[PDB]
């Protein structure tokens, strides 16, 4: 009775989530790497499930951390190509770095939001059991947006009001960032060693200016400039000064109801925190907000 | 002491259609008024009708909309089947326009709207009823439209083109009369644009004394347009009589008119009653749910109906889910969204159908025979171009069956397309699988 | 208020009230008469007339009844409908009933009235393409507000489709629509040749 956000889930199943049409991307081991990455671009999606033909299902999930990861192994100059990147297929490499992990659309909406915590992944696929193949890649995201949506029926309780000072929500300590003369190669070795899905840009005085995502990454691979890791963030992040209407932050004074209502009106997945004058303070993603939820 | 059947005694003949005739019913006790449709078990039995019949049953019970012809129930004899359905006063349209003439904008706006209220019922419960006509659209005393006689019309089947061809030379689209492919819901719009033309001008757009100059008269698309009728109405009647079935209006097209928009009432088009709208069930994939998470299945039968106890509930959260468009739909041509990726540097590769040909029909016949007979493929020609391949995987080791049509583009052009039929390894890539096969080996 | 018709309906049960038979018969005969087994020969059920046909309805029981027509004083049978030869000479027209439900009764005058996994050539014009397929809706663009994985409601034609872009490289392309659940999926394949 206390705890309503967890009474939305486990009742209702992962077919829900799901929308009506759809486009979803499947790649063949058998094929280059570098043509996969440049093939995410062109369709606009973010990840794609990986299937096997000898096997004769989905072995793994290609997301832009492989790409982010391929760089910091492989990068020698600005002078020197990249073999790696243009001979590797997508089961050659596969074999070097590092179960299939996915969901039911039949299975609840708790199982699925769970598995997203224990496995410590962004996007897990739902695959039916009676058909065999992928419908629909779950985000932090779109979970949090599906909640907005039938949470506003039900009365929020006393937690759901409460400050950032006075809740527990969110990583304060040991906060990993780029500064705006740091380069791509150096931020790059960041998502790979503290493994974070946003890196925020910070001026020297301690003012934040930008932010570098994931997403951010395939910006390397959409201008084919992947072969100068040598230059700073801020020339990486050049492309979006046209069009941006400046990074997310919000307060510590700030009920946790209009933070998560500043999330799906931004479509952002981590949400920048500072106080009185713009400092560094601990970063809030999606990842604690969604875990929070379950317990 | 007449010819009675369940309390009901039958008199004067309404009228015959395709299959059977129908007969008035009135009630010996109280004196109420049905229309018994006759439909003669060996004369049914005689054609391959039998099929067509059943289907007829089923979506005329499985509707409930104020302007189809409601059928209460379906008394079965040794010798024939009885059709006992809802009766009304006031008669065909066909001879109201006869003998009123042309009705005025307003009237015939309001019979108009209530038409293709049923005609969008009728493709929401994936029906198109190929024969509409004034002679088969009926009017009660209060007057109000009703349509009737389902025994031109056929189900919506995904990844399917429905040639059959009605009779009525008029009232028919510009594809039937060619007797090309269409979908479903392009010559119902058609076919109600002619009706609209119908009771607002009195006469038909397209008419002749003989067959061949009508035909050129319907794929020309080229019909008069009279003084009395305003600009408004004018340009709903040329966007719904339109040769292209692409360039032809369409239901919500007609909705957003803004002709159509005033004396619309309420009750006509709604959003949120929609999941009760259907009589005959609950999603039947939808009482599952309701099933594998508390009771086993035909639980609570009784309690439906006594209503003491939970679909519903199930139900009404899937109608809140269909309310909200922008988080389920993407809508086509605002602030870019911030996982719009940036286009790539070298232009924007454009799709196609299947694969495409120059050579003769034949060649191509002989050609996908030769590369079927190189891999472990087994079939069932069904026509001289429509082929049903069956290709067992040897990994999971289960049948994978896709289906083979040949078209033509233009006249020195080919093409053949490739369907998929539903029955460890994905159903969506098997067919991909079986498919790349197939191709990678011709030419 | 939706709900509670939609209810009323629910409660029904399907069965049929009444099993009658229909008995009938086309004559230019002013009297018409017709007894059989149900009365046990001993009177004779008079036929209302149609302007064409004469017909009336009697309800019998479920078995085998032979019964013979009267017209103008002269005890004729129907040559069109099954008879069956009697014990006192002429062979009167039977009439069989076991079921009248409409459902089942379509199966059985169902099942009244090319080959499974066998490959093999035929010997001996092709159908114009419709241009809803030409129509693509990955070709199609969608707003830059909304988001890129999400689609529009493609026409239940297009889905089980197979389309496929030219292939730059060595590298294959294609795509189908399928639907699940009442759910529409676009899945993409890419797979080199
Ligand atoms: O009356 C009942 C009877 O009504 C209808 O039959 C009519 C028929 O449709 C008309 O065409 C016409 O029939 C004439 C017929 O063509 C002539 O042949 C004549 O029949 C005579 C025979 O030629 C002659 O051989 C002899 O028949 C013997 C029978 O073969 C023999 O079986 C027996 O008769 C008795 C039966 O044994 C017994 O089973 C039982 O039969 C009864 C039937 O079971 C019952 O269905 C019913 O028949 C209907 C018939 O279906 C209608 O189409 O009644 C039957 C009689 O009770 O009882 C039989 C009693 O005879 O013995 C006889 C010899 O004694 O004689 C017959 C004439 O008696 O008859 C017609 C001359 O115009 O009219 C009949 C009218 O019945
Ligand atoms: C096109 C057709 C359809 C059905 C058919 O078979 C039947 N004709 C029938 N007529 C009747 C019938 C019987 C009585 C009356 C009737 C007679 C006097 C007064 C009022 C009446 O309703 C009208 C029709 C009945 Cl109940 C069943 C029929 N079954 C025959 C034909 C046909 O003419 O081939
Ligand atoms: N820039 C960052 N530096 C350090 N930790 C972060 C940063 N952003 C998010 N986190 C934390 O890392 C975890 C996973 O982050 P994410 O990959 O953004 O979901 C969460 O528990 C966050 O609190
Ligand atoms: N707090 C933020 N403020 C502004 N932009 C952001 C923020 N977080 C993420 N983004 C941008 O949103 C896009 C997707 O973010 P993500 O979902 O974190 O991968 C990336 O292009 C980021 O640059």
């Amino acid at each position: 009775n206390n705890s309503v956000y967890t009474s939305f889930m486990k009742s209702h199943r992962c077919y829900d989530l799901i929308p009506t049409s759809s486009k979803l991307v499947v790649f063949d081991t058998s094929l280059q790497v570098k043509k996969a990455f440049f093939a995410l671009v062109t369709n606009g999606v973010r990840a794609a499930p990986l299937w096997d033909s000898k096997k004769q299902s989905f072995v793994g999930m290609l997301t832009i951390t492989d790409f982010i990861n391929i760089l910091h192994r492989y990068y020698k100059s600005a002078l020197v190509q990249i073999y790696e990147l243009e001979e590797h297929k997508i089961e050659t490499w596969r074999e070097v770095y590092l179960p299939l992990v996915c969901i039911s659309p039949n299975a609840s909406l708790f199982d699925a939001v769970s598995s997203l915590i224990r496995n410590k992944i962004h996007r897990l696929p739902v695959i039916d059991p009676e058909s065999g193949n992928t419908l629909y890649i779950l985000t932090h995201k779109r979970i949090l947006k599906f909640l907005k949506l039938f949470i506003t029926e039900f009365p929020k309780p006393e937690f759901m009001s409460k400050s950032l000072e006075e809740l527990q929500i969110g990583t304060y300590a040991n906060i990993a960032m780029v500064r705006t003369t740091t380069p791509v190669y150096v931020a790059l070795g960041i998502f790979v060693q503290h493994r974070v899905s946003a890196l925020p840009v910070v001026d020297e005085k301690g003012r934040v200016v930008d932010i570098y995502s994931k997403f951010d990454v395939i910006n390397l691979a959409a201008e084919k400039t992947y072969n100068n890791l040598d230059v700073s963030v801020t020339k990486a992040l050049q492309h979006r000064s046209h069009y941006f209407e400046g990074v997310l932050k919000c307060y510590l004074h700030e009920t946790l109801e209009t933070i998560i209502n500043r999330l799906v009106e931004a479509e952002v997945h981590r949400l920048v925190v500072v106080d009185e004058n713009d400092v560094v303070k601990g970063i809030v993603s999606l990842s604690d907000i969604l875990q929070a939820l379950v317990l | 002491g007449r010819v009675k059947i369940g309390h009901y005694v039958l008199g004067d003949t309404l009228g015959v259609g395709t299959f059977g005739k129908v007969k008035i019913g009135e009630h010996q006790l109280t004196g109420h008024k049905v229309a018994v449709k006759i439909l003669n078990r060996q004369k049914i039995r005689s054609l391959d009708v039998v099929g067509k019949i059943k289907r007829e049953i089923q979506n005329l019970k499985l509707f409930r909309h104020p302007h189809i012809i409601k059928l209460y129930q379906v008394i079965s004899t040794p010798t024939d089947f009885f059709m006992v359905m809802e009766y009304v006063s006031g008669g065909e349209l066909f001879d109201y326009i006869c003998k009123h003439g042309r009705v005025e904008e307003m009237e015939a706006r309001r019979l108009f709207q209530q038409i293709l209220s049923a005609v969008d019922y009728c493709h929401r419960h994936m029906v198109v009823h190929r024969d509409l006509k004034p002679e088969n659209v009926l009017l009660d005393a209060h007057m109000n439209a009703k349509i009737a006689d389902f025994g031109l019309s056929n189900m919506m089947s995904d990844g399917e083109f429905l040639r059959t061809s009605c009779g009525s030379p008029n009232y028919a689209a510009p594809e039937v009369i060619s007797g090309r492919l269409y979908a479903g819901p392009e010559v119902d719009i058609w076919s109600c644009g002619v009706i609209l033309y119908a009771l607002l001008c009195g006469t038909l757009p397209f008419d002749d004394e003989h067959v061949p100059t009508l035909f050129k008269k319907i794929r020309g698309g080229v019909f008069y347009i009279p003084e009395y009728l305003n600009r408004s109405v004018a340009t709903l009647l040329m966007h719904m009589l339109q040769v292209d079935p692409l360039k032809r209006a369409t239901i919500k097209d007609i909705r957003e008119h803004e002709w159509f928009k005033q004396g619309l009432p309420s009750y006509l088009f709604p959003e949120d009653p929609s999941y009760d709208a259907n009589v005959i069930d609950d999603e039947a994939v939808k009482e599952v749910c309701e099933k594998f998470e508390c009771t086993e299945s035909e639980v609570m039968n009784s309690l439906y109906s006594g209503d003491p106890q939970a679909y519903h509930l199930i139900i009404d959260n899937r109608r809140i889910m269909n309310q909200a468009s922008e988080f389920y739909l993407a809508s086509s041509p605002l602030k870019p969204h911030p996982e719009r990726m940036p286009p790539l540097i070298a232009k924007k590769a454009k799709w196609h159908l299947g694969i495409r040909s120059q050579s003769k029909p034949y060649d191509i016949m002989a050609e996908v025979y030769r590369a079927m007979k190189q891999l472990d493929f087994e079939w069932k020609v069904v026509n001289a171009y429509h082929l049903r391949v069956r290709r067992k995987n040897p990994v999971t080791g289960n049948y994978v069956k896709m289906s083979l049509q040949l078209y033509l583009v233009d006249n020195r052009s080919y093409l053949l397309d490739f369907k998929s039929i539903d029955d460890l390894g994905s159903h969506t890539m098997d067919f991909f699988e079986m498919c790349a096969s197939l191709i990678t080996t011709l030419a | 208020f939706v709900s509670w018709q939609q209810d009323l309906e629910d409660s029904v049960k399907p069965t049929q009230q009444a099993r009658p038979t229909v008995i009938r018969w086309s004559e230019g005969g002013k009297e018409v008469f017709i007894s059989g087994s149900f009365n046990n020969w001993s009177t004779k059920i008079p036929l209302i007339k149609s302007h064409n046909d004469f017909v009336a309805i009697l309800d019998l029981p479920e078995g085998e009844h032979q019964y013979k027509f009267f017209v103008d004083g002269q005890w004729v049978h129907d040559p069109s409908e099954p008879v069956v030869t009697s014990q006192l000479g002429t062979i009167n027209n039977l009439i069989h009933v076991k079921k009248s439900d409409f459902e089942v009764f379509d199966a059985l005058k169902l099942d009244s009235m090319g080959q499974e996994m066998y490959a093999f050539r035929s010997e001996e014009s092709p159908p114009i393409l419709p241009p809803h397929l030409l129509q693509v809706i990955l070709n199609k663009d969608t707003n830059i507000s909304c988001d890129p994985a999400l689609l529009p409601e493609p026409n239940h034609v297009m889905l089980n489709h197979l389309y496929a872009l030219s292939i730059k490289d060595s590298v294959m392309v294609l795509s189908a629509t399928h639907r699940y659940k009442k759910k529409y999926v676009t899945t993409l394949l890419y797979k080199p040749i």
